[PDB]
């Protein structure tokens, strides 16, 4: 989904 | 080209519900706009309160919710409280890049109103009262800093003579 | 228990570089991306990218690339923005905020202030006495703000103080 890193 | 749009101000009364928005000029926002919320006091002092349109950041009160309502985020605060008065942002998430919304100034009317530090352990109570020492040194610095520019055509003009 | 400490302001000329540092504890350092945010004054917020802490690779804005770098000194949980060929416009204060998705936890801002020095095309015209006289009255304007500064945070411990004479 989303593609940073968390 | 995208532009994500908050109200500029809004004012509530303690114990109110609030809600603010953000809206996305492209269209609706989704849940693959990843909606954040922050809040900013004073002195440019930004905490985070929702995370991916609903998730409540730890140590957020219960009283913040996030949602998506008519295309739009949004921010609910039931029962508003006198340290709610802030701004907020929001900022919405376009494939790979964040937007941030221009901000919505809350005001709550009563006042200031410290019933909630009662609470509070007085080790934290402690606690909250040396962390005001850096920051007032931080604005103190900053001002110092403000004036070397001030300053520094001045002496420049002179020594140029 | 999670705090982002930054460094310091700094003052600088145009075409100067800043390192801004932004320190992590209360979480293991390389498990979430470190993101970087510009508030130019009255003015709102500007993504600049992000750093993956585990793999280091960034992502930047398109506006931010060409003069604004992020690193990393892992071992003592540090991020870093690196600001080149400084501008006036970037006068600003920068944030680092811990992912995510978004911005979970924020540092507390560094104000970088890059001096222009546009009065000096005006104050050149001026005799030395109207200069001097010019900057000695800076003096007070600076004290009456910072002793400003120091009441209002006098009257930030009040409550504390007051809150914590009624346990
Ligand atoms: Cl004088």
């Amino acid at each position: 989904g989303y593609p940073g890193q968390v | 080209q995208t532009v994500v749009t908050q109200e500029s101000a809004l004012t509530t009364s303690p114990g109110e519900t609030v809600t603010l928005t953000c809206r996305s000029s492209t269209g609706a926002v989704t849940t693959s706009n990843y909606a954040n919320w922050v809040q900013e006091k004073p002195d440019h002092l930004f905490t985070g309160l929702i995370v991916g349109t609903n998730n409540r950041v730890p140590g957020v009160p219960p009283r913040f919710s996030g949602s998506l309502i008519e295309d739009k985020a949004a921010l609910t605060i039931t029962g508003a409280q006198t340290e709610d008065e802030a701004i907020y942002f929001c900022a919405l998430w376009y494939s790979n890049h964040w937007v941030f919304g221009g901000g919505t100034k809350l005001t709550v009317l009563g006042g200031s109103d410290y019933e909630f530090l009662k609470s509070w352990t007085v080790e934290d109570l402690q606690k909250r009262l040396l962390a005001l020492d850096p920051m007032m040194e931080q604005e103190i610095e900053e001002i110092r800093q403000k004036y070397q520019c001030k300053r520094q055509p001045i002496l420049d003009a002179i020594e140029a003579k | 228990q999670i705090q982002l400490v930054q460094s310091g302001p700094e003052v600088q000329k145009p075409g100067e570089t800043v390192r801004i540092s932004c320190k992590a504890s209360g979480y293991t350092f390389t498990t979430a991306g470190m993101q970087w945010v510009q508030k130019m004054p009255g003015k709102s917020l500007k993504w600049i990218g992000w750093i993956n802490t585990r793999s280091g690779v960034p992502k930047y804005a398109e506006d931010f690339k060409g003069r604004f770098a992020f690193s990393l000194e892992t071992s003592a949980s540090i991020a870093y923005l690196h600001i080149n060929n400084l501008k006036n416009e970037d006068t600003a204060t920068y944030f680092c905020a811990r992912e995510g998705p978004g911005f979970v936890y924020w540092g507390q801002g560094t104000l970088v202030t890059v001096c222009s020095g546009s009065d000096y095309e005006f104050l050149k015209s001026w005799t030395v006495e109207d200069l001097q006289k010019r900057l000695l009255a800076l003096d007070p304007m600076m004290e009456q703000e910072i002793e400003e500064i120091r009441q209002k945070y006098q009257s930030k411990r009040q409550p504390i103080l007051d809150a914590i004479e009624a346990k």
